[PDB]
């Protein structure tokens, strides 16, 4: 029984003391100011735990206690917007007309005309409407009232209290010890098995129990106040064989291997509900039982108290080959003695999922009356993506981080990483040679059409009527697809997506999902996203890779993780640190992310939303003005850009000037931003100067010496505000356009 | 869909099998821990039987599926 | 670019081009005369100045000259 | 190559020789200051202009005074 | 075994010794390109490589450029890769007074003689290449298509 | 006191990041240490390396590169036997660091002052001053 | 009340806070009871 | 390129490391060993009663009727193929490194 739990009793005291002194955490910090520095220096390292111990106990204590108050943060968070729902909503009158009221849980007050946000969503209501698809939650949920969403708001509540007291509890009570957080087999197990294993199988029994017959009888068309109530669902089996005959047998047919009597309720139609545009229930219940058994089997592998399962060591110092050197040895040290290697691996992968979160949710859409709720397709979509490129970055921020302190090449000699840092040169200098290459054969394209079109030569274009760079691999890919119900899915009933070929699914009279076709342009859009994923990839593998040392600079280690430079010589060093590859890959993440949610934005309109009327024809929100225009630079500017923008700037007066006004105060903070980037500290050190003497003539000087901010907070500053305000200004673009027109 | 039968001594048959085949591998790959008389507590046969109605339930529901039953 | 971006990044991707130039055959017959480096810290200042400035003016004059032309009033 | 002066204000901390990365500065007899020694320059040509020693030196205004001037392979810093 | 070594027994020279590097079937066929083959004078050099680059430079001009549809598409392709091939000749010529000092040693690549017989060799084997391109795509229907002549 | 070509160098693996055509067409620097024991250290080019238990040897292209690897020896191996060289490819091999026998933060007889200026650095002539003049500005 | 919480309390980023949430509220009520002041009524 | 035999030719995989690459053996084991298992038929529109490869080897030769006429976007050969290959290549990859490496 090596995997034990043990626990120092009542560390920490519960004080207010520390609380009164600032800076307490760090020995540079608590002495107090001195300089206005000393004020931004306390905020920017406060959560850095090992740059104030030493030891991994104590800092895994602090992380620990620091993640339930997170999560007491998030339940507060989710027990508001249950309450928003439940008391300044029209969710009632939205179960009613799904296809008719626009969700709205947002009222404001009257004061200086504000209340003109109050806009006419429907169903007897005035409030802001809300596109994070919570309505649509609710309904797949079975909520049907405004009652059960004020007793899912107290149970975020009481969560939310008990996080709280948790992180509190384990901080100061009951902290664990270092021996408890090294344990990654139990961990894994209870992870996989427990939390992912038994979070689905529970989740599954409410879609079964719950979310099936609640919304059978809805999608029947039967009145929410006219549906039982959950729980007589769970009692009366006869009227829950009704619904769904199978449940007249029982749990027999699944102790004795007769699971095909469950296909009532498990099935694997695949496609979508044709009356919600959704995904069959019935699918993600069978989905969520299936995952949740291979997560309860997957959380078996590893060895902790009993003989049976993996060593993880054993697993990885065994797979080395004649390539790789020593292989993955020392790389169970690394990820059970660094907090920093796992959270990059963890950011990095969480990210990544955020991303095919936003992907497979628009193309097989998972909830009732999203598919044709427009503005909450675009906005899920578009949240999704950032946060995946926002996270992915700060998966090589923390590889940075871990490289520069946590790597130590006595115990990394002639590993993979080993490996990694001694042929660097080579993959930096591929890196850059794709980039390169992908630069002028994405993007010079793209000037070669703007070119050709401006110089009359409309033959001479890389376009479906001239030259044609057709996506034959994607088509490929999309007739398998269409070919694998009954063929290599020969159970399935319907594609998994509509977006790869087959029907028009319509939901009032508004298209839900229909084929994504591929052509010239869509090859080149893509082939621009290849590129700026590879220059990404490149700034932020760059900057781990040669965090610790260069040519340029051969003690890189020693000035650590963030720093501005290395002085003028060497011909400059400007922006050496890993932190500063961070801080130009989200550059390059932003115009990674920002293309995809614009080429997202524009096939949608272009080749997918829209009406459907007699003949079944389908028209379009821009008309299907992709293929011919999303070619040129010119047409992504005038045809998307500008004729979209028409919405924002038309807005002021309506209950969308919320939108008109963010566009303008974003464009404001995006340019203010360029302030702190293209300027140095040595200009405003010396014009403050003349502000203080100002200050010395009137005896108001302070006694915090103010001073300019640190050239990495002025390169910080100025990339916060450059996000701000760019993401800003797409947000309130994408909301103002897609509420009116969809 | 996928047929599958009413439990019957064969479905038994099939399970006891599975279990059994797993016991004996058990036995030879449970890396840590009188062929069966030594070392063998309760984990090793919970984890063997375990795997047993694991690969068990895959035959048998494959069985059905092919026809063999 | 070259007002955001400053010169240590760009001193090290040269360095990586400089080391697969000297390694890749039938390339390493040909050599730099001047050994190639990542513009200067005043340069890049006067280069993305200069990029700034005249992305102005062209823009401008485009405009000017087009948006008047086009309207004719 | 660059230009590196140090003034009769150098109390002898020796700061700037420890911080220097290509030994360019070194400490020689003096009696301008209690410490009985001043820095010296005596290989400026390896002098890369990093500019550590003036980070390093504490007197009010630097005692160590780094004045780039024309580039070299050295003080390039070049590994090629 | 171990296929990463360091490059000609040195562990601190800035390569490595990788398959891709170092592989019997990567020596054999560097030793025997022109440009590195033995018995060879820097003119022959010139010669070889020249004919194979002006060989392939006729078709990316012929089939994509501005005349391509054009019945002139091979006149007007081979002539845009005759301009290629004098303006990559200035471009050899140039290296060659800027890179090499005057020496009598010849039989090497590296010399400014030697450089001056391996940019005649060039001129002349591309223009043979590209001139013998040209007679092959005039003459063979196969070659003016993509081979689309079959369908 | 000359080099001795013949000593042994630290097991490396070998990495991208050593010495280019530059090191043996204009100059290389080598580093010799004692070491009393067989332990890895970290390259300044790379990876990590293994010292050998007596006498060592690397070559490296930069002087700063041979000394932030002597920074590092002294720091956490406590080797304070260091001599830096530099190496020209005539042959010529240039004796460099500690260039007297004694470390530069430690004063020593017989070094003399260069770049040494009276007065403070205030006190210096305005450009205006020493314009068309070859005068130098440090008064 | 506890000295050490009421000197939290003094701390410069929550009395900012405070003391611009308590301004920015009489604005705000000033403005709900008398409306649309865009001139001294004289 | 060229094939290296089990017997000892002078073929080094670097600079001083002689290998024997065993490309007769594992080329041959692993093709073997990848087609007999996929010989399994199956009653699917892609391999129409075949299996993997014999559906695959019967689609060579039906566009290879067709010689000058690629095979179409829906056409199975396509498919076929880089499933065949992809199996193909995996116990190449796997072959050479249970062959070469364990040696038995
Ligand atoms: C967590 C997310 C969240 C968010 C973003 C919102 C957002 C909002 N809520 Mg909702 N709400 C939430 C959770 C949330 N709520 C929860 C969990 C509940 C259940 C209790 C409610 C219950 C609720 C009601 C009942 C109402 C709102 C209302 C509102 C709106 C105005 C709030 C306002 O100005 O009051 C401002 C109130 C003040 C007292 C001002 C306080 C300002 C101080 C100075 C902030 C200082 C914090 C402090 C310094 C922190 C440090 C502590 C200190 C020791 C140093 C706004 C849209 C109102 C609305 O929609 O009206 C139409 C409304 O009536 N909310
Ligand atoms: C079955 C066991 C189990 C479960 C469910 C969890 C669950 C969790 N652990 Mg883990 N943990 C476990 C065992 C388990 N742990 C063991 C054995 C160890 C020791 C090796 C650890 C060590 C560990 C560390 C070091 C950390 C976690 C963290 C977390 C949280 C991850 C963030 C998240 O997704 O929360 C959100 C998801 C939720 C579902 C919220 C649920 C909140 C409760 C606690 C879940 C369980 C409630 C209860 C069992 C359900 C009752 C059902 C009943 C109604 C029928 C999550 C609550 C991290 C964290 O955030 O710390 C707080 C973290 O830093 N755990
Ligand atoms: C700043 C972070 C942030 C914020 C504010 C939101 C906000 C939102 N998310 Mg997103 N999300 C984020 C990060 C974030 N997300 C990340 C990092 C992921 C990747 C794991 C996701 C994945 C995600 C999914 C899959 C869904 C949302 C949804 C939602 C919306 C409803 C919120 C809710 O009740 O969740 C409700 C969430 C659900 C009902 C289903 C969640 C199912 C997932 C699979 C549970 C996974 C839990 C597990 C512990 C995580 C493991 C991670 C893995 C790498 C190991 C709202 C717009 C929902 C939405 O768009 O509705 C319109 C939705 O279905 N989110
Ligand atoms: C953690 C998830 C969870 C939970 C708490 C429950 C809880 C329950 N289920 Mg559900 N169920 C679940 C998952 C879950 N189920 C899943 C994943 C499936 C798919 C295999 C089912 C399929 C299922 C069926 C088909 C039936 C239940 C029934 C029941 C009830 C058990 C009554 C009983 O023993 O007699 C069961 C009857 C016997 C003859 C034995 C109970 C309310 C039964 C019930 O009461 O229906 C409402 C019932 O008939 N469940
Ligand atoms: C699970 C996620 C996670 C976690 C736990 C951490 C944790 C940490 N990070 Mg990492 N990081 C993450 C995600 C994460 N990061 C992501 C997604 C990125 C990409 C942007 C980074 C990039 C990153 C860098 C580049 C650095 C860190 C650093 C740190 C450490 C110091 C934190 C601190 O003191 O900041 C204190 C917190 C603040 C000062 C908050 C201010 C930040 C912004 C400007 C305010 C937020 C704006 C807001 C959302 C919108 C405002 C609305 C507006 C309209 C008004 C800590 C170890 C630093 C370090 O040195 O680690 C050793 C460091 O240099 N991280
Ligand atoms: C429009 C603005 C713009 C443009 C064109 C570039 C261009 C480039 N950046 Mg920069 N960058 C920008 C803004 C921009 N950046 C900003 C704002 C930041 C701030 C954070 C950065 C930060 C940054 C970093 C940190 C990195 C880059 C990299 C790159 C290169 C990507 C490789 C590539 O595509 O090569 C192809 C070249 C192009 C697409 C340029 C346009 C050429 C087109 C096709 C026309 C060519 C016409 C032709 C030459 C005319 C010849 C005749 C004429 C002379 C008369 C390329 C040089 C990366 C790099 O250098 O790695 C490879 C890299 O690491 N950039
Ligand atoms: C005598 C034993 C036996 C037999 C005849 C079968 C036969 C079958 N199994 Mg089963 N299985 C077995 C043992 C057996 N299995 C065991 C021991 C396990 C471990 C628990 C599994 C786990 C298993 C899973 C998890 C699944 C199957 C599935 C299948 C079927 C389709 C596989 C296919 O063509 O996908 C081809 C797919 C490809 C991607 C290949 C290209 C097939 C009839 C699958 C199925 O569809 O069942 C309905 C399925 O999901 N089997
Ligand atoms: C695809 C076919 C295949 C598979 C699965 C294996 C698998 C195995 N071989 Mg074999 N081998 C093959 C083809 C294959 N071999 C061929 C064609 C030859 C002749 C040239 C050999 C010759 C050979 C020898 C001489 C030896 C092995 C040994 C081994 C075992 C461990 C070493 C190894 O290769 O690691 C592979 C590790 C695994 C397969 C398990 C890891 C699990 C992951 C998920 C790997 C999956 C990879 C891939 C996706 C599976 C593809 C299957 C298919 C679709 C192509 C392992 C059971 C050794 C052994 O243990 O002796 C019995 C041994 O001595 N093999
Ligand atoms: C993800 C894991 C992974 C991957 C991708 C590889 C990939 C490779 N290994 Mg490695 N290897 C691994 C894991 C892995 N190995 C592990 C875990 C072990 C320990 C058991 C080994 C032990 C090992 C040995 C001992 C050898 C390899 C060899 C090879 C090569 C196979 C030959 C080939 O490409 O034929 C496929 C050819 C084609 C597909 C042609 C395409 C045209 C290839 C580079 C062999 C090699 O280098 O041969 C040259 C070799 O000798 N590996
Ligand atoms: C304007 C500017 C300054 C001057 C700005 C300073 C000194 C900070 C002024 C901030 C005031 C004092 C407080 C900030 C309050 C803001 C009104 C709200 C900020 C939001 C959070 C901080 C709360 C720099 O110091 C600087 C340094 C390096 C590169 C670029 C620049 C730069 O551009
Ligand atoms: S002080 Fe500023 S300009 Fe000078 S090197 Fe450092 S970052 Fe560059
Ligand atoms: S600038 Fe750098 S190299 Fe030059 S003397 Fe100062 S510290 Fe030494």
């Amino acid at each position: 029984k090596k995997v034990s739990i043990t626990v120092d009793r009542d560390p920490v005291a519960t004080s207010f003391e520390k609380w009164a002194q600032p800076g307490h955490f760090s020995r540079t910090l608590a002495k107090g100011p001195k300089t206005t520095t000393w004020i931004w220096n306390l905020h920017a390292d406060v959560h850095d735990f090992d740059s104030h111990t030493n030891s991994l106990e104590d800092i895994s204590r602090k992380i620990f206690s620091a993640h339930f108050g997170q999560l007491s943060i998030i339940f507060l968070w989710l027990s508001g917007m249950y309450f928003h729902g439940a008391r300044f909503s029209n969710y009632s009158a939205w179960l009613s007309n799904p296809t008719a009221v626009k969700p709205s849980a947002q009222v404001v007050w009257p004061i200086v005309g504000q209340e003109v946000l109050n806009g006419d969503v429907g169903g007897g209501f005035q409030g802001v409407q809300v596109t994070s698809g919570f309505f649509q939650i609710w309904r797949s949920s079975g909520i049907t009232s405004e009652v059960e969403l004020y007793w899912c708001a107290l149970a975020g509540l009481i969560m939310s209290g008990l996080m709280i007291f948790a992180g509190w509890f384990h901080y100061h009570k009951a902290a664990p010890k270092l021996e408890w957080f090294q344990n990654a087999e139990s961990m894994l197990n209870h992870h996989l098995s427990g939390l992912l294993g038994l979070g689905c199988l529970s989740w599954a029994g409410h879609q079964i129990h719950v979310s099936l017959p609640v919304n059978k009888l809805l999608d029947a068309g039967v009145a929410p106040q006219e549906i039982p109530l959950p729980h007589e669902f769970l009692v009366n089996r006869d009227l829950m064989a009704q619904l769904y005959p199978s449940f007249s047998k029982g749990l027999v047919p699944f102790f004795t291997l007769n699971w095909s009597e469950y296909s009532d309720f498990l099935t694997f139609k695949g496609g979508l509900n044709p009356v919600t545009g959704g995904l069959w229930l019935s699918d993600t219940a069978h989905h969520h039982l299936a995952l949740a058994v291979l997560f309860i089997v997957a959380g078996h592998m590893y060895r902790t108290n009993w003989g049976i399962g993996h060593s993880m060591k054993e697993i990885l110092e065994a797979h080395k080959g004649p390539f790789t050197g020593e292989g993955h040895k020392g790389l169970y040290e690394i990820l059970t003695t660094s907090w920093h290697a796992q959270l990059a691996i963890n950011l990095a992968m969480l990210g990544s999922v955020s991303i095919i979160v936003a992907h497979h949710m628009y193309a097989m859409p998972p909830y009732p009356y999203i598919a044709t709720d427009y503005p909450t397709q675009l906005s899920i979509f578009t949240h999704h993506m950032w946060i995946g490129g926002f996270c992915v970055c700060g998966g090589a921020a923390h590889a940075g981080i871990f490289m520069v302190r946590d790597y130590n090449p006595a115990q990394n000699y002639n590993n993979l990483l080993d490996r990694v840092i001694r042929h660097r040169d080579a993959i930096i200098s591929h890196l850059n040679w794709i980039c390169i290459f992908l630069g002028f054969h994405s993007f010079g394209l793209y000037i070669h059409n703007d070119t050709m079109r401006a110089l009359g030569r409309t033959q001479d274009m890389f376009s479906d009527t001239a030259i044609q760079l057709k996506p034959v691999f994607a088509q490929w890919v999309q007739s398998i697809h269409t070919l694998a119900p009954g063929n290599t899915t020969p159970n399935a009933l319907a594609t998994a997506s509509y977006a790869f070929g087959g029907d028009v699914v319509a939901v009032g009279n508004k298209v839900a999902m229909m084929p994504i076709s591929l052509g010239t342009a869509d090859f080149m859009v893509h082939h621009i996203h290849a590129f700026t994923i590879h220059v990404t990839v490149l700034i932020l593998l760059k900057g781990v890779l040669f965090s610790r040392n260069s040519r340029l600079i051969p003690d890189k280690a020693n000035l650590g993780f963030r720093f501005p430079c290395d002085g003028p010589g060497r011909g400059g060093t400007c922006q050496s640190s890993a932190w500063d590859s961070v801080f130009l890959g989200l550059f390059w993440m932003y115009n990674c992310i920002s293309v995809v949610i614009f080429h997202f934005s524009w096939k949608m309109q272009s080749d997918v939303w829209g009406t459907v009327q007699s003949d079944g024809t389908v028209t379009h929100i821009t008309g299907g003005n992709f293929a011919q225009s999303a070619i040129t630079i010119n047409g992504w500017l005038r045809d998307f850009l500008w004729a979209q923008a028409s919405q924002v700037i038309q807005s002021y007066g309506s209950a969308l000037s919320a939108y008109g006004l963010i566009f303008l105060g974003a464009h404001f903070i995006w340019a203010f931003s360029l302030m702190f980037l293209f300027s140095g500290r040595g200009y405003w050190q010396e014009l403050i100067e003349s502000i203080v003497w100002a200050h010395n003539k009137l005896n108001v000087a302070p006694a915090i010496q103010p001073r300019a901010l640190s050239i990495t907070q002025g390169r910080a500053v100025g990339l916060a505000h450059y996000l701000l305000g760019g993401i800003g200004t797409t947000w309130a673009f994408f909301l103002a356009r897609i509420i009116s027109v969809g | 869909v996928p047929q599958t039968v009413a439990w019957s001594a064969k479905t038994g048959a099939v399970m006891v099998l599975s279990n059994i085949l797993c016991i004996v591998a058990g036995r030879y790959v449970i890396q840590v821990k009188s062929g069966s008389f030594a070392g063998f507590g309760l984990p090793e046969l919970l984890a063997s039987t375990s795997l047993g109605h694991i690969v068990g339930s895959g035959a048998i529901l494959g069985l059905s599926y092919v026809g063999v039953l | 670019m070259f007002l955001i971006s400053w010169r240590g990044y760009w001193q090290e991707l040269i360095e990586t081009l400089v080391w697969a130039h000297e390694r890749t055959p039938l390339a390493n017959l040909v050599r730099w005369k001047d050994k190639p480096v990542a513009l200067s810290i005043v340069q890049a200042r006067l280069v993305g100045l200069i990029h700034f400035t005249a992305g102005y003016i062209f823009t401008y004059a485009a405009f000017v000259i087009a948006s008047t032309t086009g309207k004719f009033g | 190559s660059h230009s590196v002066k140090v003034y009769d204000t150098c109390i002898g901390c020796t700061q700037c020789v420890r911080a220097c990365p290509c030994d360019v500065l070194e400490m020689v007899s003096w009696d301008g200051c209690k410490a009985g020694q001043i820095a010296s320059a005596p290989r400026t040509e390896d002098c890369i202009g990093c500019k550590r020693c003036e980070t390093a030196c504490p007197t009010d205004f630097l005692s160590v005074r780094v004045y780039l001037g024309g580039e070299t392979t050295r003080s390039m810093g070049l590994a090629y | 075994s171990q296929f990463i070594k360091p490059y000609n027994d040195d562990p601190f020279v800035g390569n490595l010794a990788t398959p891709v590097s170092t592989s019997s079937f990567t020596k054999s066929l560097l030793s025997n390109l022109p440009a590195y083959r033995a018995g060879l004078s820097p003119l022959l050099r010139g010669v070889e490589i020249g004919l194979t680059h002006g060989y392939f430079l006729v078709g990316p001009f012929y089939k994509l450029g501005p005349l391509r549809n054009s019945d002139v598409a091979l006149l007007s392709g081979f002539f845009s890769a005759l301009g290629l091939i004098v303006i990559l000749v200035a471009c050899l010529t140039i290296y060659g007074v800027v890179s090499f000092e005057e020496t009598e040693a010849k039989d090497q690549l590296q010399t400014a003689k030697g450089w001056r017989q391996f940019t005649s060799g060039w001129l002349v084997g591309s223009v043979g290449g590209a001139s013998f391109a040209y007679i092959l795509i005039s003459n063979i229907p196969f070659l003016q298509t993509a081979g689309m002549s079959m369908l | 006191e000359t080099l001795n070509l013949q000593i042994p160098s630290p097991t490396f693996e070998g990495s991208t990041g050593g010495w280019l055509r530059a090191a043996e067409v204009e100059e290389k620097y080598a580093i010799t240490w004692t070491s009393p024991k067989e332990q890895v250290f970290e390259m300044p080019t790379g990876g990590a390396a293994i010292m050998r238990q007596g006498e060592n040897l690397l070559y490296l292209a930069r002087k700063e590169q041979c000394l932030a690897l002597a920074t590092q020896v002294k720091n956490s191996f406590k080797i304070t036997d260091y001599k830096v060289y530099r190496i020209f490819p005539s042959g010529e091999v240039q004796y460099l660091h500690p260039k007297d026998g004694v470390f530069p933060e430690k004063v020593n007889a017989g070094r003399v002052g260069v770049g040494n200026v009276s007065h403070s650095i205030g006190k210096n002539l305005n450009p205006a001053q020493i314009k068309f003049t070859s005068k130098s500005f440090n008064g | 009340m506890d000295s050490n919480f009421l000197k939290y309390l003094s701390t410069a980023p929550v009395l900012f806070t405070v003391w611009l949430s308590f301004t920015a509220s009489f604005i705000i009520e000033a403005n709900r009871f008398f409306p649309d002041m865009l001139y001294f009524p004289m | 390129l060229s094939v290296v035999a089990q017997s000892k030719s002078d073929f080094e995989i670097s600079d001083g490391t002689p290998y024997t690459l065993n490309v007769p053996l594992v080329g041959a084991a692993s093709f073997i060993g990848w087609v007999v298992p996929t010989l399994l038929p199956s009653q699917i529109a892609l391999y129409g009663g075949k299996g993997l490869s014999t559906a695959f080897f019967a689609s060579i030769g039906t566009n290879l009727a067709k010689f000058p006429a690629p095979p179409g976007m829906t056409d199975p050969f396509w498919l076929l193929c880089f499933i065949w290959h992809s199996g193909l290549f995996a116990t190449m990859i796997l072959g050479s490194i249970g062959y070469n490496g364990y040696a038995g």
